[PDB]
């Protein structure tokens, strides 16, 4: 079957057909370009018309241009060989280095697992930092969130959770990257060859790389995170192993779609958003699930636009997570890496039975110090500290160090300070924070719990301002 | 662009584009009353079975119901301009506003020696001698050479008097000098 | 459902025979005009993005193609174009000429010239609409890009390739940072090593037309025209001419990055674009979202600011760097536009309006200004000193009679009042590492506050002088070792027994 091009209105192409209408989600193919232009059918709007959304740019198309259709959807080379690669979004190799020869090609649009093959098993991942492993704990095989606004950390946190669980892994990984700096992207591919994840001689590679990044069409950000999903489907199906699954940046699949979605057609909804938009993000975040095959541990990474959390966008997105990792700006300027909001990061697996009830209580008795610390400060910021209780110079007194306790120093921000990656045990932040909350150290200032690792060092420190 | 003639009626809507746009066409070349005799019948060879059928029916094609409407036009009667109408209806799917188009044109050239009728709705018809006398007053207030056409209706609502519209004028002598009773309660 | 081309002019050329005598296949018509773009009836093979050409001689782009009808977004404007005119088609994809015969002119944002010296003489042309580089072609920044000023070449240092903001209120001193890059650039282009070359391009989006006219005077007056083109669509300009006019800037400096170059660009600035984008956009009926603006104001900054980037040794080795500048509303960095740029550009610079009114100039917010990726891209002479002097404005910002408390908040002052700087004095980079040297390795700690403006105008005006061929050997060996600040240490401690307090 073979069309012809009718309208272009910036990244949608409108064809007419004579006869043999393709399907929905197919692919079609353009003929007469120097490069490969491929679409993927919408709508259709009667008369024999479907309304496609262009792959790449769609500069230089003539009324009347013909078009081919493939007849099936878009599939991707998948498999072992797909290991220490790139992949764009229709699965070209961007690295220079020969094509990706496989066996087995997937199509994009696939459907959820059903009822039947959801598996219940929770457990607990430790990193090794201390606020994430105290307040709101990782689960192995469940998804998990990192919220923040524009300069807070979202990509130096999740450099550091691939330095520690990923390199220690196993199993295998999959990056996918959506609409970030392609200068970062270039940053991680040339340090994965330096400590020899990725090997360009032999077969012993563990990650593969998909990339559309920012300066791609809004037809191509709005499919990417099904392409470096899909490849990772395959890992856990057909092969049966337990996979990491890092995204970065998932709110540009989100905002991808409203730039398309006023160009088909259609009556928006609130704050500008499209009108379908928690109809095709549930539609793609439940094929990322641990099913009765492999388990999938998706560390995704989202942005909240102007520092708004009742925006549409990323309120939409806490009904698909088990762990979450607010984080502020607020908290950033006064010097606290990481940045997360104690008070707000929730969790799932919290409770008393699966992390213990000595794990549970110290959590809890440092969630409590620091409410009633919140509570003060409208006092505190008119009539000073001289008009409080002298019961309560101790819940400010205490509140000002387990908030400085809650600072670690990274390891990948080695070359933005100087200070030496510190990484923590999860039996020693259990005992860092009873040493505070029973009043063992009330002879030491605030400034020496300031950048440690476990809590002989802040001992350690105290010393040197005598 | 070029300039186009003015129609003494100038109507509004999808179709009174097509009816305009055939008269700044047909009253250059002075073929305004070839189209009209053409017109009128072009009328009743669409409303037969076989052929009001699939040109309503949306499930055909654009391409094959102008080939099986591009040929009829050519065999019977007509190679003129209008021709190229009923071609051009057929390519934007206004196939369905024909009857539109032919009615509005009617009345576009009928203003050419019409007149806008009269309406006198009073009661029962009456004698010969009473219609000739208003058909022979009617004829002094037109002042523009063309013989009036009328139509009467029956409506016994009105008591006892009549009203009379001429075009857009519309004198009154009827029940509503009843209701110009109000001066003896509003006064 | 009434349809654009259905109107009466239209369908009577079809009525009354297929008319012969009009093309419709390379010109046609226009049916209606006047909120921007134009309904052009025909033009049956006309490309998406391609200029057109108007009978009145106006350029216009091909936006937007439908079955009936082609929009046309017109350059400048739109009283001189009339319902019934003919448009002709050009052939190419919007381009802008671009080569080594532009430094020295001021063209508009079409490439015309509009400082009335002729024709520029140009060979190539290339597209506007053009894509960044991939993930392999790139390579980390190593070469260091010199400012001239003392408060950016020692606390937040740029390099060749990097992407810096430059963001503040209104007369903070945001174009007086952009002027003093270009007018540095003196002592390289005027020498013999061809590596360390640097041209520069200047865009002015919705300024007034006086003030470019009284800049291109101060680049004149130092002998800095001879190597800058400038862009410039200012206020009275049509909006489509400052929306396009930093692709087109962008487009003369990607000419020097393909071919082993270096180039600098500032735009300036992104705020007033934005402010155009959305004028178009509501002007085509489009949904608005936060503060009215398009769905689609990202992929406006993202796609031009995905170009500067640093090619591999295979691909020549050049460079693009870009300094955008953003206006904020009341130190508003919280707002819809200054975060979509925080999260595409690689580090800040904060222009204070509250440090601007104390006499502290230029205002630069030392706690907020960083630079990712160009930290490791500069000069071990400054890194060996700058390092040092990073600790102690940390330590003044804590302390905001008691022990340790007077000792730094003693030195904090005398290393504030160290990095003021005058306007269009653009220093060299070793004759910095000397200034900076007495102020962190405690030289000065004994003089009053009010008296070190003084003090450094009279150390530099002898050592350039006395110690001329002994301050080379910084900047030729590009490091301080064991024998040059053994030598430094005299030269500072002979000038304070001679410098009358
Ligand atoms: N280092 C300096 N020392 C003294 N004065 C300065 C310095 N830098 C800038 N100024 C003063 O600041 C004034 C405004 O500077 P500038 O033109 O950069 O502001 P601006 O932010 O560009 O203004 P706008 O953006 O509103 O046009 C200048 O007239 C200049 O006198
Ligand atoms: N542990 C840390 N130590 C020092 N600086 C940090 C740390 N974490 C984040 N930052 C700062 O926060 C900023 C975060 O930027 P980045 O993570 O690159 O992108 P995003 O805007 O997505 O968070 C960086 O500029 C970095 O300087
Ligand atoms: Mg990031
Ligand atoms: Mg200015």
């Amino acid at each position: 079957a073979t069309g012809r091009i009718v309208a272009v209105i910036g990244a949608v192409v409108d064809v007419q057909f004579d006869e043999g209408l393709p399907p929905i989600l197919n692919a079609l193919e353009v003929q007469g370009r120097e490069t490969r232009l491929v679409l993927e059918v919408a709508q259709h709007l009667g008369e024999s018309t479907v309304r496609t959304i262009a792959m790449d740019g769609t500069e230089g198309l003539v009324r009347g241009q013909k078009v081919l259709d493939s007849g099936a959807p878009i599939k991707i080379p998948v498999g072992p060989e797909t290991l220490g690669r790139i992949m764009n979004v229709i699965g070209e190799p961007i690295d220079e280095r020969g094509p990706i020869k496989t066996k087995q090609f997937a199509a994009i649009h696939a459907e959820a697992p059903e009822f039947m093959e959801m598996s219940v098993e929770q457990e607990i991942l430790v990193t090794g930092i201390k606020v994430v492993d105290l307040l709101a704990p990782y689960a192995k095989g469940g998804k998990i969130g990192l919220f923040g606004g524009a300069g807070v950390g979202k990509t130096v946190l999740i450099m550091e959770l691939i330095n520690n669980v990923a390199k220690a892994h196993g199993g295998y990984s999959v990056f996918a990257g959506v609409g970030e700096r392609t200068r970062e992207g270039n940053d991680l591919y040339h340090e994965m060859i330096e400590s020899g994840v990725i090997n360009l001689k032999d077969a012993t590679s563990k990650v593969a790389l998909v990339y559309g990044q920012m300066n791609e069409p809004p037809g191509a950000r709005a499919r990417v995170a099904l392409t470096g999903l899909t490849v990772a489907e395959y890992f856990r199906d057909q092969e049966g192993q337990d996979v990491l699954l890092f995204i970065d940046n998932i709110f540009r699949f989100t905002q991808a779609g409203s730039e398309v979605s006023a160009l088909l057609g259609r009556i928006p909804s609130a704050v500008g958003y499209q009108p379908t938009l928690a109809t095709d993000m549930g539609t793609m975040q439940e094929r990322i699930t641990t099913t009765k095959k492999g388990s999938i541990t998706s560390v995704q990474a989202i942005y909240v636009p102007a520092d708004d959390l009742t925006d549409p966008a990323p309120a939409t997105t806490f009904a698909h997570l088990d762990a979450t990792t607010v984080l502020s700006r607020a908290i950033a300027e006064l010097g606290i890496y990481p940045a997360v909001d104690p008070l707000d990061s929730t969790s799932r697996i919290m409770d008393p039975n699966i992390v213990g009830s000595e794990h549970y209580d110290v959590a809890r008795g440092v969630q409590k110090i620091l409410q009633d610390y919140k509570s003060l400060q409208d006092i505190i910021a008119i009539l000073g500290m001289d008009e409080l209780s002298e019961e309560d110079k101790l819940t400010v007194s205490r509140a000002r160090k387990i908030q400085r306790f809650l600072s670690q120093p990274f390891q990948v921000a080695e070359v933005f300070t100087g200070h030496l990656g510190k990484l923590v045990p999860l039996k020693e932040t259990i005992k860092g924070f009873q040493q505070i909350l029973a009043g063992e150290y009330d002879h030491l200032p605030e400034q020496a719990f300031y950048m440690v690792g476990p809590i002989e060092e802040a001992v350690a420190k105290a010393d040197k301002l005598a | 662009f070029a300039k186009l003639v003015r129609p003494p009626v100038q109507i509004y809507g999808i179709e009174g584009r097509y009816a305009t746009a055939l008269y700044s066409a047909a009253s250059k070349q002075n073929k305004l009353e070839q189209v009209e005799k053409e017109l009128l019948r072009v009328a009743q060879i669409l409303k037969e079975p076989k052929v009001a059928a699939s040109i309503m029916n949306p499930y055909v094609k654009r391409s094959v119901k102008v080939k099986s409407l591009s040929d009829m036009t050519a065999k019977e009667k007509f190679s003129p301009l209008t021709s190229n109408l009923i071609n051009l209806l057929a390519e934007n799917g206004r196939l369905s506003s024909t009857p539109g188009v032919i009615s509005a044109f009617s009345t576009m050239m009928s203003v050419h020696r019409g007149e806008v009728p009269c309406s006198v709705t009073t009661a029962s018809p009456l004698d010969e001698a009473t219609l000739t006398e208003l058909k022979t007053v009617l004829k002094s207030f037109l002042s523009k050479g063309q013989i009036l056409k009328l139509e009467v209706k029956v409506d016994p609502s009105i008591m006892g008097g009549m009203i009379v519209r001429i075009g857009e004028k519309y004198v009154d002598m009827s029940a509503k000098t009843k209701i110009q009773k109000l001066s003896r309660a509003m006064r | 459902k009434t349809g654009t081309a259905e109107v009466s002019s239209i369908l009577e050329e079809r009525i009354l025979g297929a008319d012969t005598s009009v093309d419709l296949e390379e010109t046609g018509r226009v049916l209606s005009i006047g909120d921007g773009i134009a309904r052009v009836h025909g033009l049956r093979n006309v490309q998406a993005e391609e200029m057109v050409e108007f009978s009145s001689g106006l350029k216009g782009m091909s936006l937007n193609l439908e079955p009936d009808n082609v929009g046309v977004v017109v350059f400048g404007n739109d009283k001189l174009i009339k319902e019934g005119d003919i448009v002709k088609r050009t052939g190419a994809i919007v381009d802008v000429p671009v080569g080594e015969e532009l430094l020295g002119r001021v063209v508009d944002a079409l490439g015309n010239a509009i400082d009335g010296k002729g024709p520029i003489g140009s060979k190539t042309r290339r597209r506007v609409g053009l894509k960044a580089p991939g993930i392999i072609p790139r390579i980390s920044v190593r070469e260091p890009m010199q400012t001239g000023i003392k408060a950016v070449d020692s606390l937040v240092p740029i390099g060749r390739g990097q992407r810096e903001l430059i963001i503040g209120d209104r007369q903070t001193g945001k174009t007086s940072i952009a002027i003093d890059t270009i007018i540095n650039q003196k002592r390289f282009n005027d020498g013999t090593d061809e590596k360390k070359k640097l041209y520069c391009i200047y865009v002015a989006i919705g300024q007034k037309r006086s003030t470019v006219a009284q800049l291109v005077k101060r680049l004149t007056d130092a002998d800095a025209m001879k190597y800058t083109i400038v862009v410039s669509a200012t206020a009275s300009d049509a909006a489509p001419l400052q929306y396009l006019a930093p692709y087109s800037g962008c487009s003369m400096g990607e000419y020097f990055r393909d071919n082993g170059k270096h180039a600098l660009i500032i735009y300036d600035d992104l705020s007033k674009q934005a402010v155009a984008y959305r004028q178009m956009s509501l002007l085509l009926r489009r949904p608005p979202g936060r503060e009215a603006y398009p769905g689609d104001v990202f992929y406006l900054h993202s796609r031009l600011l995905e170009r500067a980037a640093k090619m591999n040794d295979a691909f020549g080795g050049g460079s693009l760097t870009a300094l955008p500048v953003i206006e904020t509303q009341a130190g508003d960095v919280s707002a819809y536009i200054p975060t979509n740029v925080i999260s595409i550009t690689d580090g800040q610079i904060f222009l204070e309006t509250e440090l601007f009114y104390k006499g502290i100039r230029p205002a630069i917010n030392v706690g907020l200004s960083v630079s990712r990726v160009g930290s490791a891209a500069q000069t071990r002479a400054m890194k060996q000193v700058a390092g040092t002097m990073k600790l102690e404005l940390a330590q003044y910002r804590e302390v905001a009679l008691d022990a340790a408390t007077q000792q730094l908040l003693s030195r904090g002052v005398r290393l504030t009042e160290l990095l003021k700087q005058g306007q269009y004095a653009p220093m060299a980079i070793e004759e910095q590492v000397a200034v900076i040297y007495a102020g962190v390795r405690g030289y000065l700690d004994k003089l009053e506050p009010s008296k070190i403006t003084k003090f450094e105008n009279a150390f530099l005006s002898h050592v350039i002088s006395q110690h001329q061929a002994l301050l080379g050997k910084i900047r030729a060996d590009g490091k301080i070792s064991e024998e040059t600040d053994a030598k430094l240490k005299e030269i500072v401690t002979n000038f304070l027994a001679g410098f009358e307090a």
